């Protein structure tokens, strides 16, 4: 980003982007203008030679609606923490789950992708009140092995027996949970990762929605990645238990998510990309049985003028078949085309 | 809804 | 603005203001504190010797209400674009309409003014999803002639047949539309034209305003020399001017004139007159005055960063059934302000 | 704060903090994550050798809720003003009341404390449309004596006879009011007095609190030397202290005292006691305790940019009909924090 201050061992970095984005689709819920921008600040202070403090805030503003609209801006990241030489780091606040450490390898598409999981969905994406301890090189015992733990406090309902101060609907509630991740670089380019999470489920999550009954939400993830010679390859496979949203109908008892992405970077700045994503649910209630929650193929490309300006086109080919489950759960089954013009600072 | 410094509730 | 970063051919400009503002009026809907602030950023990157990219964001935050209030901040501008040297420029996002290119010459009042049209009102002001191509010197032909092309996508209802992702009420919906503008320095003269499709909800929900297309023709004049500022513009609209909350006016004629003088020690008195007459309204309203008032005020500039002003609006509208039903204010307003600009 | 711009006699200061905060309590309305952050800007321009203009904006963003939640950000401070050398200063906008000039001496606790009053509560805390004139050293008569006047406009209901443009519920409405403060000197003494009119809505909607005016008398003491901080303030209010959600207390007597000691290596343990007793309450409530608790905690400062703290609030209130009806919490709270300040 743009470093706007560096004095007395304290540095401030201001970063963000403005995205002029348009969607072309037959689905009236996604077609139209999608302009927005991001703004954020990253700080870091040098407490001493072997202790360092830092903090980061990221904020999202929607600019595709009228000036009288409501709920057009929200916070994505907000956390403060400490770095202890090379013994690790700790931070608390709104931050990414440890499952993202593996699942982000395939989240490199121009506009789409990374939608087999939602935000505020246990420890798979950005969450609230996550205490994350991260260790690099595994205490120095083995080089190149990253490692992390996580703990998340309960986020209950707006009111009732299981309420907390920050209430929310059953789709984003959770109990006390923890997660771990482990990524290693076998050699140059090739890397492997593995993640695991386990959280408690609130009472409303077991009574209000029609689909999904269980006590614990579990997630197993394993990914692979190749990044060298202007070639990017990545894939990740995930199996969840009572942790994947089946649209607005509730949660899927068993789900298997698979994402694969292939990208190449040209000399003059063009970066074509091809990807495939799917998400299959099993053992759903109400006689739904086994249904496809997500299935589409993504083709697109990106052009980089420089490190501050770029434009892209993204085509999502939806392979889902319309049926009772998709209509009831409100899952879109239409193709979408996106055009973007981004300025980054 | 509280005295100016650390907002409560 | 304050240039806070300039490295690697990329510069960031931070700009904004804090306005301590108070209104003195008999209309309880406008009387009271009106304190607010603006904050924004302007960027520009040097891609090469003849190509340039840029982006601009503007944010408005209202600070005249309590800490538990809702919907006190909103975005005014957000767009990104490219400049092809002297061959023109293109940008997309939330930006001004091409009609503003001519109607902004009279939007120089201290506090009031520029209210014959509203925001998110077709292509007359700030709008959503507008793709604008602007060309200076009109390619390689006559110098001093500015030309602009614009296209806006559909912004439909919240839900239903004509819905889009960003739904809104009928007062701010629109169909596919385009607009042109043309200004020349000879003293300056300008002309603007816009044409947009009207949504189905706009033709059924409100009581006033029936038509397929929204039309706008604008012509303007400007004099800016020897510490004297004179400007005026005349606009004729078809199914494009809001008749308060009752809907749209079938025909409307807007006229604004402003005169200003800048003193050597910092005082800038201003006098202006604004009017807007609607015609062929339904419900038996006939011809009604939508807006009519005289503005007298002055501004004192301590320097480029600090200023204060007093604005007096003398409302000449007459109270009747149409004004009360449409919710149009007919009371004088006095504004006092103290602005710090950074 | 971080000074990010200083050119042409104009300077801009950017400040804020990110607070990773967690609450441990048996009260489900306060237990859980409480992460938030603050951001703001301070400006100042040199008009001439003896005149100066300035402006300050402070904005609060909550980050402990989901991205689809509502009303998570609000503005705390926004004002612009002028400084006439040593003859005083004047500013208008959303600013602190003059009662805060004395009641902030005891508002130094890590997380809790300073809650015998509320924001947007007459002139005791941050308010809307306050015009403040502040004079340092009392013109030239004496040295070391600070002095201030304030005036606030009416902030009426959302709609009705007493409405203004910025309407609000009866808990935050007020009429015309004014206030004065007077601080003199490591021992310091302070005195503040405010007087505001009460709106008609405040006298009819809530069950508790009837009167024409809201008055506040505050006396303060402070000791700040040799790494020792002692401060206490006693306040007597008249129809100006909220009795939870039931209305206003006819008479209240607030008393808060704080003792802190700063250690050499950065530890700052603190002990405080707060109480607030209401009198002459209607509905047969009689005399009740609105707030009563003991605060014990400590703060560690790694440097001027990073710090951490633990705060333990021991609630001494007894659960009864008044506390349950007014929604006043009677549970202990433990807070853990990790703050980065820039």
């Amino acid at each position: 980003g743009a470093e706007i201050y560096n004095k007395d061992g304290n540095k401030l970095d201001l970063y963000g982007k403005i995205d002029g984005l348009h969607y072309f689709s037959d689905d009236k819920s996604v077609d139209g203008d999608q302009t927005y921008m991001r703004v954020g600040v990253k700080g870091e202070t040098q407490i001493n030679d072997q202790l360092t403090g830092y903090g980061q805030w990221e904020y999202n503003v929607q600019a595709n609606n009228t000036e009288s609209s409501s709920d057009q801006a929200w916070t994505r990241l907000a956390f403060a923490g400490l770095k202890f030489g090379d013994a690790g780091s700790f931070d608390y606040g709104r931050n990414y789950g440890v499952v993202y450490d593996v699942t982000s390898w395939t989240d490199v598409l121009p506009e789409f992708g990374g939608d087999t999981y939602g935000s505020d969905n246990f420890l798979q994406s950005r969450a609230n009140g996550v205490a994350t301890y991260r260790n690099s090189d595994f205490f120095g015992l083995v080089d190149g092995l990253n490692f992390a733990l996580q703990y998340q406090g309960k986020n209950g309902s707006v009111s009732g027996e299981g309420a907390t101060n920050n209430g929310r609907g059953w789709s984003k509630q959770n109990g006390d949970g923890f997660g771990t991740s482990l990524t290693y670089d076998i050699w140059d380019g090739i890397s492997a990762g593995f993640a695991y999470s386990h959280s408690k489920r609130t009472d409303e999550q077991n009574s209000v929605p029609a689909l999904g009954r269980g006590d614990n939400a579990e997630t197993y993830t394993g990914g692979l990645k190749y990044d060298a010679n202007n070639i990017y390859l990545a894939s990740q496979y995930t199996q969840t238990y009572n942790a994947t949203r089946a649209g607005s109908l509730g949660f899927a008892n068993k789900a298997q998510n698979f994402e694969v992405v292939a990208q190449y970077q040209f000399d003059f700045g063009l970066r074509p990309s091809v990807a495939y994503l799917q998400s299959k649910g099993k053992d759903l209630e109400r006689g739904y049985g086994d249904q496809d929650i997500l299935k589409y193929v993504d083709v697109g490309a990106t052009y980089y003028f420089n490190k501050n300006m770029s434009t892209y086109v993204d085509y999502k080919i939806n392979l889902l078949d319309d049926n009772s489950f998709t209509r009831n759960a409100g899952i879109s089954t239409d193709d979408v085309v996106a055009l973007g013009l981004v300025y980054q600072f | 809804c509280s005295g100016g410094q650390n907002t409560h509730c």
